[PDB]
């Protein structure tokens, strides 16, 4: 079982700053399976990137991703006013299919 | 030849072949003859048979003309009679050429797996007693009497019967 | 539905022969082999021969070969039966019976004609 | 239908006039002629049919 | 344009049992496999179960294996779940999520239902 | 059987392949069990979900019957609306009926194919170290425990590394 | 990939072969270099003219829309035309995109086997004289300059020549 | 019924460029190779050169390499010639030959285009 640890947790920025979320792995993920969702409250969440380098349909260019191993990242070079949310990491290469802890961006 | 069979590895048909579309040419000692396919040949017949009735039955209900008349102030509706028969005539004589066309397409090619088909059963039947000359040919590595090519056509050949006697001249 | 049909009762006299017909509905073409069976009062049941389907192959029983002669025609689905030499004892009605498959070997009849009479 | 014309008689273009209602929706009747204006007729007129 | 339709909010009593639906649009059959995600608040997302799209297979985590079952009908292209022996800490939100693919394993989820809040 | 992999020289499906089309089965000293070909299955799914998605779109712009009054006096007219909409209806009667027939055809010819696909990939890539049993089932001729087994199913066999063991074992 | 040739163990086509669809690469002590199959080449010309004029002849007797004017008092008339052309437009539409995706369909496996029978071809042809890599290239147990390369090309190797010199290498 | 029809006559000046295209009917695209023969008048036909009908391919004889450039289109199937560098005995009629295949080599000329006079 597979535990994903997010470190930034809260990440307070305005619209312009750099927004870079950091996934962390026990144990290294399989074929680099892992995802990143948006989950706004009251909405269902939406897939932003899936297998850590590649960008879901209908994504705006500005979310992209890169990482291997126990290490992988989520980058947002520039932040919109609809990119505060809860951002989570799944692995899809083990069984158990476990979650991230998420993290929430705040307005500075 | 989409599968590769008629005119392709097999070059020609065979004149002697007067009981079945597909069969076997034996030759050793005792002598040599033709034999044909009954299993094959009658699931050919089985597909063509349905293949035939059910082209029958979709023009079953085809479109049917009947005569008009219209006096000399109706040209518009007999200019609207008349393009809709000749239409749905055009519509019906596409169908019935292209369902010709397309389903000779299908009935050569399903003639070309067959043999194709019945050339494997056999090739992985005398798995490695025989020798794969190319020609649609085996030849035994040992000796095959006529009821070890009955065996063959009929599909119990014995592989570990004459395991041991192959593999001695195989070698040498 | 399938349903064969055959020619009418014929009357004939030794050395003379008899050509009787069989017609096969049920498609365009004949799939399936045809075979001819008599039966004389008074006796049982013999096999005189029959037809593959698309081929044309004729098989005849030891007994009527030389005085039997099966032909069919792709055109028409058409199969007749010709008899020669006509002697005593040749009075018998004759059935068409259509094999399950296409050759005659290893096929059962699963259809037959209503019949034909024939005397000498 | 039972209850046609109670009154014998025909529809001019009866059939087009079916064809217009495949596409109306609602009708709101409007009083064009109201029965006081033929003042200088008798309007009570009535058959057994 | 694929959309996940759930069920509404439910409230249940300790001892009861839930049946959250998914009715999938989008096709005539479904042909992507569905599990099931809950967010119990102040907790994160966990993966309860899936169903393999045609074979119905159900691949279920150690956590609620005994407690969730999770069926699908081929007819209605609809996915149910069914949570028995509920007790505390059970009030969660319950998304059904569907994958990439037609199997559980090596796919992630495209989308996700709208979510049903249970509360115990 | 147009590839002659169903119900060909694989004469029979498996019951305990339940997750999955296609796949294979293995037995070793340390066990044995099935396995689904995932990545074969989900191409086979690709393909489905589009020719039935291309089915309805095509048949989407279908025409469509609309009620009609005539007089007594108008009976040309009405056998020309009643002749339109009964010929119309048949011709797309026609083309619904010969679609799923003609579709039928295709993906159960399809679904052959794949089989035919999956074995010869294996068989190209033991190419010496198995023996070709012709029942679609391979054995080999030296130890192929469950990461050799696994390496067979992913594509990922290393022939080089048995070359040398299988042949000793081959020729005696 | 139907017949498993194109994106199957040919995983990759060649940016060399500029003067046909089909060919060969080799590679011996005098040099290396690409050689288009210009028969197979042309074969697939053939069908692919006949079947694009067969595609041309077929709807060249499409229906044609007349524009017609009808009064207010006319308008299930009108509404009758208007539902004809409409039909008959929605009909061979429908005819038209089928056509072309069923012959895409067809031209894509057409091609696909053109190499698998290319491969077999060379297959059945270097029997036992050649080593099977599985990945569409055949590795020589003998020497095989370009006369001999060249006999492979066009169909007449000499089996029997290499024959004895082959087996001394294979053996050992 | 396959017809080749070309541009007109032209008449140039040593040192210029002379373009002459052969526009091929009969069908959508262009299944068969198209080369250029020329014949000054007093002498023989001479060979120039071809295109490969879908490939593109073009092979030039090596008396005519580095003057002759011929492209073709495959969206409007028509072939050009480019002879560069004019100089005297250049006068001759230039006809496009269709050949019995798609290749080059091993291929006849099936059809002739009527001819095109240059003059310099
Ligand atoms: C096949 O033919 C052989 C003749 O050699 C015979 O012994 C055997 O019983 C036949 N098998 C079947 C299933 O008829
Ligand atoms: C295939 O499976 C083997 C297990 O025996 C593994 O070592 C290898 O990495 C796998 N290959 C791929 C490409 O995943
Ligand atoms: C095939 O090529 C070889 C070249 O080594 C040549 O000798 C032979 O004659 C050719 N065969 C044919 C039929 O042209």
């Amino acid at each position: 079982e597979i535990v994903l640890t997010q470190s930034p947790g809260t990440l307070s920025l305005s619209p312009g700053d750099r927004a870079t979320l950091s996934c962390r792995a026990s144990q290294s993920v399989p074929s680099s399976y892992l995802a990143w969702y948006r989950h706004k409250p009251g909405q269902a969440p939406r897939l932003l990137i899936y297998g850590a380098s590649s960008r879901a349909t209908g994504i705006p260019d500005r979310f992209s991703g890169s990482g291997s191993g126990t290490d992988f990242s989520l980058t947002i070079s520039r932040v919109e006013p609809e990119d505060f949310a809860v951002y989570y990491c799944q692995q899809y290469g083990s069984s158990p299919y476990t979650f991230g802890r998420g993290t929430k961006l705040d307005i500075k | 030849g989409l599968f590769g069979a008629i005119a392709g590895f097999i070059e020609g048909g065979w004149q002697g072949m007067v009981d079945g579309w597909y069969g076997y040419h034996h030759s050793n000692d005792q002598g040599s003859g033709y034999a044909a396919d009954k299993e094959s040949t009658q699931k050919a017949f089985d597909c063509i048979t349905n293949k035939v009735n059910s082209v029958i039955e979709k023009m079953n209900t085809q479109f049917e003309a009947v005569g008009k008349e219209f006096s000399n102030l109706e040209r518009r509706l007999e200019n609207l009679n008349k393009k809709m028969e000749d239409g749905f005539l055009d519509v019906w004589t596409y169908n019935a050429e292209l369902l010709v066309l397309m389903e000779n397409e299908r009935t050569l090619d399903f003639h070309d797996s067959n043999v194709k088909n019945l050339y494997d059963k056999v090739r992985m039947q005398l798995r490695d007693n025989v020798k794969e000359l190319g020609n649609g040919c085996f030849e035994f590595y040992h000796k095959c009497d006529d009821e070890c090519m009955n065996s063959v056509k009929n599909g119990t050949y014995d592989y570990p019967k004459y395991e041991e006697e192959s593999k001695l001249n195989r070698n040498e | 539905q399938v349903q064969l049909v055959q020619s009418g009762a014929e009357v004939k006299k030794p050395g003379s022969s008899v050509k009787v017909s069989c017609k096969t509905s049920g498609g365009i073409f004949r799939s399936n082999a045809i075979s001819w069976v008599r039966q004389a009062p008074g006796q049982g049941l013999e096999w005189m021969g029959g037809v593959v389907a698309i081929f044309g192959t004729t098989n005849y029983a030891q007994n009527f070969q030389g005085r039997v002669t099966i032909t069919a025609d792709e055109s028409s689905s058409t199969v007749y039966m010709e008899l020669s030499r006509l002697r005593s004892e040749d009075t018998a009605v004759y059935y068409c019976a259509r094999h399950s498959g296409y050759h005659i070997t290893n096929t059962f009849f699963d259809y037959w004609g209503q019949g034909t009479l024939v005397t000498v | 239908p039972r209850d046609g014309l109670c009154y014998p008689g025909s529809f001019n273009d009866y059939e087009e006039l079916k064809h217009l209602l495949s596409s109306v929706k609602h009708f709101e009747k409007v009083k064009i002629l109201p029965k006081d204006r033929w003042t200088q007729h008798t309007t009570t007129g009535g058959s057994r049919a």
